RNA sequence: UGAAAUUGAACUGGCCGUGAAGAUGCGGCCUACCCGUGGCAGGACGAAAAGACCCCGUGGAGCUUUACUGCAGCCUGGUGU
RNA sequence: GGCGGUAGGGGAGCGUUCCCGAUGCCGAUGAAGGCCGACCCGCGAGGGCGGCUGGAGGUAAGGGAAGUGCGAAUGCCGGCA
RNA sequence: GAAGCUGUUGGGAAGCAGCGCCAGAGAGGGUGAAAGCCCCGUAGGCGAAAGGUGGGGGGAUAGGUGAGGGUACCCGAGUACCCCGUGGUUCGUGGAGCCAUGGGGGAAUCUGGGCGGACCACCGCCUAAGGCUAAGUACUCCGGGUGACCGAUAGCGCACCAGUACCGUGAGGGAAAGGUGAAAAGAACCCCGGGAGGGGAGUGAAAUAGAGCCUGAAACCGUGGGCUUACAAGCAGUCACGGCCCCGCAAGGGGUUGUGGCGUGCCUAUUGAAGCAUGAGCCGGCGACUCACGGUCGUGGGCGAGCUUAAGCCGUUGAGGC
RNA sequence: CGCGGGGGGAACCUGGGGAACUGAAACAUCUCAGUACCCAGAGGAGAGGAAAGAGAAAUCGACUCCCUGAGUAGCGGCGAG
């Protein structure tokens, strides 16, 4: 009764005004030795999923 | 308690079935199941004895218990209901205008 | 009008689906026919696959909290001043809490797009582009203190 | 909608209500589901296979023995087993926004004003509680049974008299309530009665 | 005097086909009036037992060790008595 | 013009229990249930009518709420084979 | 503790009809069937010598209540405090404080001492190591009230002489079983029979209400009647035709089955079953997608830059309101 | 010699002890859960209770219970929870 918060969740996911789910970019915190400037840049954005979006988006709700 | 009911022994009317509008006096009230018998309701019991002492005991046509509420009390016309006026000291049954 | 027909008004038909019958949803009840059709599935939600789910992604969300835990400071909430315009005389934190918007956030702040009303206007911080409009219009004074 | 008759003494004057235009039956309808809703007392129990009172014990072995398979007579395929999915006791009520509890109120004396059944009244005659009194009294009031009546006054007198009539129904003033009111054909009520009505909508 | 396991219902034949690849029940053909009693064990993939073998389940349990981790026990420094 | 259909999605309906309707109406000139029909209405689940039983209950129209429909679970209880 | 009597159908009226009556009472139960006014009640009201309870009201006692100045006496010890091992808390060693404490070391008495999440400073809060304390809260053996709760396979295991009979060494397991009829009026007496049990007589509205007796279903057993069968090949039907028997003016219809054509049981599981793959002897009853909270979409409404109240309070005793 | 204890009570209560299945789709930390159960004691309740309190307001003012705060703040093989 009464849905909890899934905690790792929301600790790696935000939820977008509109309603879409931004999360960062994986790829960028270890393999690196040596990956290219350009790599290690695109890794730094953020970005969408489509329809995983919508599993999280219930394992949040009251938030 | 609180068994208790109508009359006692005494004239009384019987509003029944097969005996309405009868009379007779009441000779005997079961209250451990809320009859009377007055003179009106008599089955015939082909039996011959009910207890073995005694050869012959008869085919007694004898009254049946008639239900309570079927018997009213009455007094100077048709029975009335029983109001319940205390004296100075007891307490007497009056019927629906009169004493007794 | 009597107790015949109030009747819900053509639109609330509380059937529910019953699967225990012959005809419609019958034996397998529901969708089903297969099996892990039981007591119940895994998740899905989150779970499942049983493989990496996408928890694959990760927490930028530094700063995900400390033991004691929460840090009290002042909150600041934004009442945009086209909104506050609306109504008139002379506007204050308890007046706009007590007509809609703050709700005991405590802290005002007056911002955004719309026009001024040339009504004073006490709030906690003013938006660069609110202090203007309103400037060009009417009074503004800024916060107790504490 | 402003003509309802008042009753008086003085003859018979009329008023002016503020009553709504229209009647919306769905309305009524959700709140008379409503009041039936809360007065629902939650009672009906059986027993999960857990609360019925016999033992673990599997009943026999469960292989080699002919026998079908089984665990305890709890078990709800037992005759003397378990109830299922049967009723436990629950609260059927609920909160039917306020809004709409006055929109019904206000709808429901007003469907009857449209009719011309409502009647306000001020002049209770017949006043010591006594049936025969109040009886008379209707008898004037163009109140006989020919119709179910809704009484509703501030006056327990009055109340005790009608009481106990079968076409009667007696009520408070803040007793009001659309069921009451749908209930009954006629409504007839009291003056300081309808001014306490308007107090709660007007 | 009088049971039992078994029992979808039966109006329950042979061959050669046939079919989920071993047919009283479909095809064709052949044989055969109806119902029992005593007796035989070829078929009814006959009864019995939700195959013990075998595999599967991220099932169980007993057992082993230089599998992992832990506990008893023991040995040991420091300290209290 | 479409209309075979398993898993499945959608829609419409029938019937059992209970509540408002009910201080009412049906009812010993016969309630419920049972038995029977070659009748009537419904595509259907059903509904109605009629005779026989039965001997006291039953509950429209329109709504409401569910312990709501069984052929199988080597199912459960009983009866009989 | 209010207010009804007559007629009528009936075994029996409480029904139907006539006229009438109470109601602070037309809750409900009973009386031969269906009753405000017959009975028991119900509304409203009355009551205790004795036991119990009882600040609610009233009374008494215990107890309690002030200012300034000075002195520093006192202000809970193996305690605080730090360390080692742990428990509690949301806190899993984490930057780990707080409360507690098994081991070790071990103070102070207000210029004392604890705390505000390691520590330090500043600024605040608070006085440990003695104790007690009503109400608001939890529960239902017990009594009462009420139900869109059950109605004898349901409802507590038990409506009934059930924690029984019976099973187990024992702990412990744990059933089945309710109904004549308004009344017993329960069937005198005769008849066949050893009895049981029948037939007649009699009671009753009714006895296929006759005593584990209301209704009395299905499987299952039986007598009688109609149609049919001993040269026939079978999922038992179905389609056609003919015979025979029964309904009906009729034309039609009902029952049966002779011959002819056609035809591989139901469920389950499965690529695929009549299958020599699963389940079921047959009938009756019991038997499986619910509920609470929270979510999400759709849907019928209310209000709308707003919408909505929780616990609770008043009210009511099927009234709402705040 | 005098007052008291002893034993019992459906559930409820406090204190001393205190699991495993199961969840994590394996499993050990973790969860189930300080639950189940054992023990002692209390009583119509029991516990708690007048601040060496809370915590950011130069604010509050015993205890208990309900609503909310909040699935928040946090805790977490940052998994399941
Ligand atoms: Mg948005
Ligand atoms: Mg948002
Ligand atoms: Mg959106
Ligand atoms: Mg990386
Ligand atoms: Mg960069
Ligand atoms: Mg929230
Ligand atoms: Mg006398
Ligand atoms: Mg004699
Ligand atoms: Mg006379
Ligand atoms: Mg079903
Ligand atoms: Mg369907
Ligand atoms: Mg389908
Ligand atoms: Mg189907
Ligand atoms: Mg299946
Ligand atoms: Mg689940
Ligand atoms: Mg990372
Ligand atoms: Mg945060
Ligand atoms: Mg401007
Ligand atoms: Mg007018
Ligand atoms: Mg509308
Ligand atoms: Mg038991
Ligand atoms: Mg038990
Ligand atoms: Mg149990
Ligand atoms: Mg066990
Ligand atoms: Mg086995
Ligand atoms: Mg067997
Ligand atoms: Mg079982
Ligand atoms: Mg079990
Ligand atoms: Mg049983
Ligand atoms: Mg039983
Ligand atoms: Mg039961
Ligand atoms: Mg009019
Ligand atoms: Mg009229
Ligand atoms: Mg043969
Ligand atoms: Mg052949
Ligand atoms: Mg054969
Ligand atoms: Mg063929
Ligand atoms: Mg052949
Ligand atoms: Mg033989
Ligand atoms: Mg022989
Ligand atoms: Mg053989
Ligand atoms: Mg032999
Ligand atoms: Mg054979
Ligand atoms: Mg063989
Ligand atoms: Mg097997
Ligand atoms: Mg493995
Ligand atoms: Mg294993
Ligand atoms: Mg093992
Ligand atoms: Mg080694
Ligand atoms: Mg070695
Ligand atoms: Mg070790
Ligand atoms: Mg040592
Ligand atoms: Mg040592
Ligand atoms: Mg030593
Ligand atoms: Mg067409
Ligand atoms: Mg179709
Ligand atoms: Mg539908
Ligand atoms: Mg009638
Ligand atoms: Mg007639
Ligand atoms: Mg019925
Ligand atoms: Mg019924
Ligand atoms: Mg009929
Ligand atoms: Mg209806
Ligand atoms: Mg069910
Ligand atoms: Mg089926
Ligand atoms: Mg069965
Ligand atoms: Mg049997
Ligand atoms: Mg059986
Ligand atoms: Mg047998
Ligand atoms: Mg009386
Ligand atoms: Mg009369
Ligand atoms: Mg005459
Ligand atoms: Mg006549
Ligand atoms: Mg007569
Ligand atoms: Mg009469
Ligand atoms: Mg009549
Ligand atoms: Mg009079
Ligand atoms: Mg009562
Ligand atoms: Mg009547
Ligand atoms: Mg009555
Ligand atoms: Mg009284
Ligand atoms: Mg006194
Ligand atoms: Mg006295
Ligand atoms: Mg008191
Ligand atoms: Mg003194
Ligand atoms: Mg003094
Ligand atoms: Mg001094
Ligand atoms: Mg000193
Ligand atoms: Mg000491
Ligand atoms: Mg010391
Ligand atoms: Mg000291
Ligand atoms: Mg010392
Ligand atoms: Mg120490
Ligand atoms: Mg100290
Ligand atoms: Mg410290
Ligand atoms: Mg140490
Ligand atoms: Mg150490
Ligand atoms: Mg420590
Ligand atoms: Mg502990
Ligand atoms: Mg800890
Ligand atoms: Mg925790
Ligand atoms: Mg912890
Ligand atoms: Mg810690
Ligand atoms: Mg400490
Ligand atoms: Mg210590
Ligand atoms: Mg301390
Ligand atoms: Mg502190
Ligand atoms: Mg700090
Ligand atoms: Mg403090
Ligand atoms: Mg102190
Ligand atoms: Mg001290
Ligand atoms: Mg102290
Ligand atoms: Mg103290
Ligand atoms: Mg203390
Ligand atoms: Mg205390
Ligand atoms: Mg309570
Ligand atoms: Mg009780
Ligand atoms: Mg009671
Ligand atoms: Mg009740
Ligand atoms: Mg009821
Ligand atoms: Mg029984
Ligand atoms: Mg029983
Ligand atoms: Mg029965
Ligand atoms: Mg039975
Ligand atoms: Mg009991
Ligand atoms: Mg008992
Ligand atoms: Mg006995
Ligand atoms: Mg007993
Ligand atoms: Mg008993
Ligand atoms: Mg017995
Ligand atoms: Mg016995
Ligand atoms: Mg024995
Ligand atoms: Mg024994
Ligand atoms: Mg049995
Ligand atoms: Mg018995
Ligand atoms: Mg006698
Ligand atoms: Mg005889
Ligand atoms: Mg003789
Ligand atoms: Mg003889
Ligand atoms: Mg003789
Ligand atoms: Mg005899
Ligand atoms: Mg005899
Ligand atoms: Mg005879
Ligand atoms: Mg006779
Ligand atoms: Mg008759
Ligand atoms: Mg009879
Ligand atoms: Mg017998
Ligand atoms: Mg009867
Ligand atoms: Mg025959
Ligand atoms: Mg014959
Ligand atoms: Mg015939
Ligand atoms: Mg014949
Ligand atoms: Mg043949
Ligand atoms: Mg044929
Ligand atoms: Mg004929
Ligand atoms: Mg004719
Ligand atoms: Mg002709
Ligand atoms: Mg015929
Ligand atoms: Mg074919
Ligand atoms: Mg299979
Ligand atoms: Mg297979
Ligand atoms: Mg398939
Ligand atoms: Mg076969
Ligand atoms: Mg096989
Ligand atoms: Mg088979
Ligand atoms: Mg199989
Ligand atoms: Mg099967
Ligand atoms: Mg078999
Ligand atoms: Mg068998
Ligand atoms: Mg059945
Ligand atoms: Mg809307
Ligand atoms: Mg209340
Ligand atoms: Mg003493
Ligand atoms: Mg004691
Ligand atoms: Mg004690
Ligand atoms: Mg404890
Ligand atoms: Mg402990
Ligand atoms: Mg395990
Ligand atoms: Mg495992
Ligand atoms: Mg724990
Ligand atoms: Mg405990
Ligand atoms: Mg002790
Ligand atoms: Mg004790
Ligand atoms: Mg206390
Ligand atoms: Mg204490
Ligand atoms: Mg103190």
């Amino acid at each position: 009764p009464k849905m909890k918060t899934h905690k790792g969740a929301k600790k790696r996911v935000k939820i977008t005004a509109s309603g879409k789910v931004v999360a960062m970019k994986t790829g960028k915190r270890h393999l690196n030795w040596q990956k290219s400037g350009k790599e290690i840049r695109q890794k730094g954005r953020k970005f969408v999923l489509a329809k995983p979006e919508a599993e999280r988006i219930k394992l949040l709700l009251p938030y | 308690r609180v068994k208790m009911h109508v009359k006692k022994g005494d004239t009384v009317l019987v509003a029944s079935g097969k005996y309405k509008g009868r009379v007779g006096k009441v000779k005997e009230v079961l209250p451990k199941k809320y009859a009377v018998i007055v003179e009106g309701v008599n089955i015939v019991k082909k039996a011959v004895r009910v207890s073995p002492k005694y050869p012959q005991g008869g085919f007694i046509e004898k009254e049946a218990p008639l239900h309570a509420s079927k018997v009213r009390p009455i007094c100077p016309a048709c029975g009335k209901p029983t109001r319940v006026r205390k004296k100075f000291l007891e307490n007497g049954k009056k019927i629906r205008v009169c004493a007794k | 009008d009597l107790r015949p027909n109030p009747g819900a008004n053509k639109r609330r038909k509380r059937v529910g689906r019953g699967p225990g019958s012959g005809h419609g949803k019958t034996a397998t009840r529901g969708h089903k026919g297969q099996k892990s059709r039981s007591g119940g599935l895994k998740d899905p939600r989150r779970f499942e696959g049983g493989r990496s789910t996408t928890l694959m992604r990760l927490p930028k969300r530094g700063m995900q909290g400390q033991v004691p835990g929460e840090i009290k400071r002042p909150r600041y909430q934004g009442v945009n001043l086209k909104d506050l315009a609306r109504f008139e005389g002379e506007v204050t934190p308890e007046l706009l809490v007590r007509a809609g918007l703050l709700k005991k956030g405590y802290r005002l702040k007056i911002l955004g797009e719309g026009e001024a009303k040339p009504l004073k206007v006490v709030a906690h911080a003013f938006s660069k582009s609110a202090l203007e409009k309103l400037k060009a219009a009417g009074g503004e004074p800024v916060l107790l203190e504490a | 909608m402003y003509q309802i008759p008042v009753l008086s003494p003085s003859g018979r004057r009329e008023l002016a209500a503020d009553l709504p235009a229209e009647i919306n039956p769905h309305l009524l309808w959700e709140v008379v589901r409503w009041q039936l809703a809360k007065r629902r007392r939650g009672t009906a129990s059986t027993k999960t296979r857990g609360e019925v009172a016999y033992s673990g014990r599997k009943i026999w072995p469960q292989k080699h023995t002919g026998r079908a398979r089984h665990g305890d007579i709890g078990a709800p395929i037992f005759v003397g087993g378990g109830v299922v999915f049967g009723p436990k006791p629950r609260d059927y009520s609920y909160t039917l926004p306020k809004k709409v509890r006055k929109k019904g109120l206000a709808m429901a004396v007003a469907d009857r004003a449209r009719e011309g059944k409502l009647l306000l009244v001020e002049a209770f005659a017949g006043v010591n509680g006594k049936t025969k009194e109040f009886l008379a009294w209707a008898k004037e009031a163009g109140l006989d049974g020919s119709e179910s009546v809704l009484l509703v006054t501030g006056n327990e007198l009055v109340r005790r008299a009608a009481r106990n009539l079968p076409w009667v129904v007696t009520l408070a003033p803040e007793g009001l309530n659309v069921y009451d009111i749908v209930r009954t054909e006629r409504l007839v009520m009291d003056l300081d009665a309808w001014e306490v009505f308007q107090n709660r909508i007007g």
